[PDB]
DNA sequence: CGTTAGGCATTAAGCTGAACGCACAAAGGAACAAAATAAACAATACCACCGAAACAAAGAATTAGAATAGTATAACGCTAACAAACATAAATTAG
DNA sequence: CTAATTTATGTTTGTTAGCGTTATACTATTCTAATTCTTTGTTTCGGTGGTATTGTTTATTTTGTTCCTTTGTGCGTTCAGCTTAATGCCTAACG
C-alpha cells in the first residue's frame, strides 16, 4: 500500500531471457540497466525536442527520432538501430 | 577550349578604364585600383553608363550567336 | 649579412599573430577541402559562404586550443619544440581518442 | 583539383601554431595536424549534413554548423542563434 | 480480442510507458505515434547489445550471474559502445584491466 | 496611463519577450510571473558586466568601437566570466596574448 | 516587407549607452552579444526546467531561476545576480 | 546532536590514496602527491556537495538523498549509473 | 636471512589485483566524516543518507582513478614512472578543469 | 497498469512564384607560397648519484557489525486559496 | 511610419503550501571482531643534473602562383502563402 516505483525492471529481464536463458542478473545491475534506459531515453528525447524546435515542428514524429539516433549512436550501432526501428514501424503499421 | 561568359558592362568598361588608370597609376596595386574604379563606376549616371550597358548587351547577343547553345553552368 | 637568431623572428611572429585577430587559413583552399570531404557523406552539397567561414573559424579555434595544450605538454616534457606525441597526449588526456 | 588536404598549407599551419604561442614546430607536425583537422571536419560536417538532410535542404547553412558544433561542447558565438 | 502495442511491434519494452514518458517529459506539445515504437525499438536493441556482451563476459568468466564488473568489462572492451558511454562511470564496476607496456618488465 | 513591464522592474530587457520565450521554449506547462522579471534582471546584469569590461578594454586600447577582440579580451582576462564561457569560442576574436615564460629568452 | 529577425540588438545598445556613453559598438559584436544572450537564456531555462521536473513542479517560478543562477554562475556573480534579481521582483511587486 | 567537525582530510589516508593510484595503473607514487590529491578531492567534493545542497534546499528538505548527488554529478558532466 | 622482493615487483601484482577487484578502496566512515565536515559550510545540520555517501564515494573513486590514469599518461609522456604533482596539475589543466 | 473506437483541431506534405546566394568575366602587381640552403641551437644518448619511495613486521587504532532506542524527518493523504493560463481591448515601437 | 507586439482586467482551474500523521531510515551508544594505518628499519632504483653528438628548424632569397576587390548576369535553392489530406489528442469503455 506503498506507492510503486515505476521502472523498467521487468522488461530488461524479459530481454535477458530472450537473449540469455541460463544466466541470472543481480538487483543492483537491474538498477544500473534502469538508469541506463532512462539516460538513453533522455538523450534521444532531448535531441528530438531540439530538432523539432530547430525546424519549427510542433510534432515529434519518427523522423526526428531516426535523425537523433543517427546523431548520437556512433558506428554501426546507428544503422543497426535504424533497421530495428523501421522494422518496428513496418510491423506496427502492417498490423 | 572552354567558352568564357560575356563581359558585363563593368568588365568591358574596366578593360579600357583599368588600363587608363594603370598608365596614370602604373605603380598602383590592381587591388587598390579595382577599389577606386568601383567607387568611380558607382558615380557614373545611367545615361553615361547606358553606352556601356548596350555594348555589353551587344557583346552578349553576338556572343550568343557564336555559341547559341551555350549555357551558364556554375560549379557548386 | 646579418641574419636574425633562430626564434627571434618566431617570437616577433608570436606577438604579432597573437595581437592579430585575422583568419590564418585562406578561404579558397578551405572551401575546396570542405567540399571535398562533404561529398563522401552526401553528393550535391553546396555550402553557404557563412557556413564555410564558420567552419574555418571553429577549426582555427580548435587548432589553437590543441596547440596551446600541445605546447603545455611539450614544455612539461622539457622541450621547446612540438613533436606529434605531444598532440597525441593532448588529444588523449582531453578524451578525444 | 583532388587531394585537398594539401589545401591546408604548411605556412598556414605555422601561423596557427604561432597564434597558439609555439616557438618551434617540427616537420612531422603538419601531416598529423592535417589528419586532426580532417577528422574534426568529418564529425562536424556529418552532423550538419544530418541536420540539413532532416530538413530536406540541399545546402548547408551557418546555423547547422552552429548546432553541430554546439553538441561537441564548442559553441560558436556570432553566427546567430 | 486485442493485442498489446509492445507485441504489435513484436518487442518487450512497453510502448505505452515510453509514450507516457515522452508526453510528461515535456519535449514537445504533440508526439507522433511512430515515435514511441521507434524509441522502444532502439532501446530494446541497445540493451540487447549490452546484455549479449554481458552474458558472453559472464560465461567467459565461468560465472552464471551478471555483476556490474561484467557490464563495465562489456562496455569498456567495445569500441562503439565506449563512445556512447565514455563519460559515464559505473557503480562497483572497477576498471578495464590494462597495464602500460613500459611499466611491465622485459 | 500604463507603464511597461520592462520599466516596472526598472530594466531595459523586455519582460514580455522573455516571458514569451519561456512559454514557447517548452520548459514547463506553467511559468511564474516572477520568472521573466528575474531572468531579465540576471540577463541585463550579465550583459552589463560584459559591456562594462568591453568598454574599459576598448577605452584602454584608445579605440571608440567594440570589436569582438575586445569581447574576447574582456572575457578571457576575467576569472568568473571565464568559467561561464570556457567552452565557448568567439568569432573573429583571437586569443588572449600570453606567452609561456620558458619560451621567452632571459 | 521581408520578415524581421527577432533579436536582442536594441537592448544591448541601451545597456551600453547606460554603462558607456562614449564608446560605440560594431555590428558583429552586437551579433556576438545576441548569441551570448541566447546561450545564457538556454542555460538558465534548461536548468529551471530540469529542476521543476526533479521536484515534480509544473510551474517555473522565480525560485527555480534563483537556484539555477546559484548553480551556473560561479563566484560573486551568483550573489550579485541574485541581489539584482530580488531587487527586480521587489520593484515589480511594489508597483 | 550538535557537533562541529575538523581535520577530516587526514581521514583519507596515504595507504588509502596509494590503492586509488594503483587501481589507475600508477607504478610509483611520489611523496608530495598526497596533499595535492586531497586538495583536488576537496575542491571536487566542494563543487558536487554545493550542487547537492542547492538541489536539496530547493525542495524544502533537510536531508541529502543520493538522487541529488546523482543530479549534481550529472550537471558536472560525470553521470553516475546505479542509483535511479 | 629473510627473503625480500624488489621495488616494483609487488607493485605490478597490486595493480593487477586492484584492477580486477571492484570494491571501494577508502573506508566508509572517514568518507562519512569528511562529507559531513565539508557540507557544514553550505548548510549546517544536514542528514546524509548512507546511499548518498556511498554514491559520493563511488564517484569520488571514479574521478580520482581517472585523474591518476591521466597522471600516469602525462608522467609516462615525460619519460618518468614516478608521477609528480605537476603531472596532476598538467592533467587537470589539459582536461578543462583549471 | 495498458489498449482501443470516433471526433476535431492542429500539423506536415504539396505547389508555385519570388527572392537569395553563388560563380565568374578582366586586372595585374600584392601577397603568398614552394624550394634550396647555412648553420645554429635543441633534442637526445649516456652516465653518476643520492635521497626518496618501496617492502616488511608490529602494534595500535580504527572501522565493521549488530542490537536498539529515540527521533528528526520525510513521505503519505485533505484542504483552501492562490497564482497562472486564457479571452479580449490599448500603445508604442520599431524594423 | 503605421501594423504589431506588449500590457491590463476578469475568469477558471489546477498547483501548491499548511496541516496531520506516521513510518522510517538516521543518529547515537556500547560491545566484540578484525583489519588496517602508522612507525621504524632496510634497500634499491629512478628523477635530475651535466656533457657531447647530431639532426633538423629556422630565416632568407628566388622564383613561380595565386588573389582580390570591384558590378551585372545566369542558374539553382530555398522559402512563404495557400490547399489539403494526415494525424494525434481527448473522452468513454474495456481488459
Amino acid at each position: 500500500k506503498r506507492s510503486r516505483k515505476e521502472s523498467y525492471s521487468v522488461y530488461v529481464y524479459k530481454v535477458l531471457k530472450q537473449v540469455h536463458p541460463d544466466t541470472g542478473i543481480s538487483s543492483k545491475a537491474m538498477g544500473i540497466m534502469n538508469s541506463f534506459v532512462n539516460d538513453i531515453f533522455e538523450r534521444i528525447a532531448g535531441e528530438a525536442s531540439r530538432l523539432a524546435h530547430y525546424n519549427k515542428r510542433s510534432t515529434i514524429t519518427s523522423r526526428e527520432i531516426q535523425t537523433a539516433v543517427r546523431l548520437l549512436l556512433p558506428g554501426e550501432l546507428a544503422k543497426h538501430a535504424v533497421s530495428e526501428g523501421t522494422k518496428a514501424v513496418t510491423k506496427y503499421t502492417s498490423a | 577550349d572552354r567558352v568564357k561568359r560575356p563581359m558585363n558592362a563593368f568588365m568591358v568598361w574596366s578593360r579600357g578604364q583599368r588600363r587608363k588608370m594603370a598608365q596614370e597609376n602604373p605603380k598602383m596595386h590592381n587591388s587598390e585600383i579595382s577599389k577606386r574604379l568601383g567607387a568611380e563606376w558607382k558615380l557614373l549616371s545611367e545615361t553615361e553608363k547606358r553606352p556601356f550597358i548596350d555594348e555589353a548587351k551587344r557583346l552578349r547577343a553576338l556572343h550568343m550567336k557564336e555559341h547559341p547553345d551555350y549555357k551558364y553552368r556554375p560549379r557548386r | 649579412p646579418h641574419r636574425y637568431r633562430p626564434g627571434t623572428v618566431a617570437l616577433r611572429e608570436i606577438r604579432r599573430y597573437q595581437k592579430s585577430t585575422e583568419l590564418l587559413i585562406r578561404k579558397l583552399p578551405f572551401q575546396r577541402l570542405v567540399r571535398e570531404i562533404a561529398q563522401d557523406f552526401k553528393t550535391d552539397l553546396r555550402f553557404q559562404s557563412s557556413a564555410v567561414m564558420a567552419l574555418q573559424e571553429a577549426s582555427e579555434a580548435y587548432l589553437v586550443g590543441l596547440f596551446e595544450d600541445t605546447n603545455l605538454a611539450a614544455i612539461h616534457a622539457k622541450r621547446v619544440t612540438i613533436m606529434p606525441k605531444d598532440i597525441q597526449l593532448a588529444r588523449r588526456i582531453r578524451g578525444e581518442r | 583539383l583532388r587531394d585537398n588536404i594539401q589545401g591546408i598549407t604548411k605556412p598556414a599551419i605555422r601561423r596557427l601554431a604561432r597564434r597558439g604561442g609555439v616557438k618551434r614546430i617540427s616537420g612531422l607536425i603538419y601531416e598529423e595536424t592535417r589528419g586532426v583537422l580532417k577528422v574534426f571536419l568529418e564529425n562536424v560536417i556529418r552532423d550538419a549534413v544530418t541536420y540539413t538532410e532532416h530538413a530536406k535542404r540541399k545546402t548547408v547553412t551557418a546555423m547547422d554548423v552552429v548546432y553541430a558544433l554546439k553538441r561537441q561542447g564548442r559553441t560558436l558565438y556570432g553566427f546567430g542563434g | 480480442k486485442a493485442k498489446t502495442r509492445s507485441s504489435r511491434a513484436g518487442l518487450q519494452f512497453p510502448v505505452g510507458r515510453v509514450h507516457r514518458l515522452l508526453r510528461k517529459g515535456n519535449y514537445s506539445e504533440r508526439v507522433g505515434a511512430g515515435a514511441p515504437v521507434y524509441l522502444a525499438a532502439v532501446l530494446e536493441y541497445l540493451t540487447a547489445e549490452i546484455l549479449e556482451l554481458a552474458g558472453n563476459a559472464a560465461r567467459d568468466n565461468k560465472k552464471t550471474r551478471i555483476i556490474p564488473r561484467h557490464l563495465q568489462l562489456a562496455i569498456r572492451n567495445d569500441e562503439e559502445l565506449n563512445k556512447l558511454l565514455g563519460r559515464v562511470t559505473i557503480a562497483q564496476g572497477g576498471v578495464l584491466p590494462n597495464i602500460q607496456a613500459v611499466l611491465l618488465p622485459k
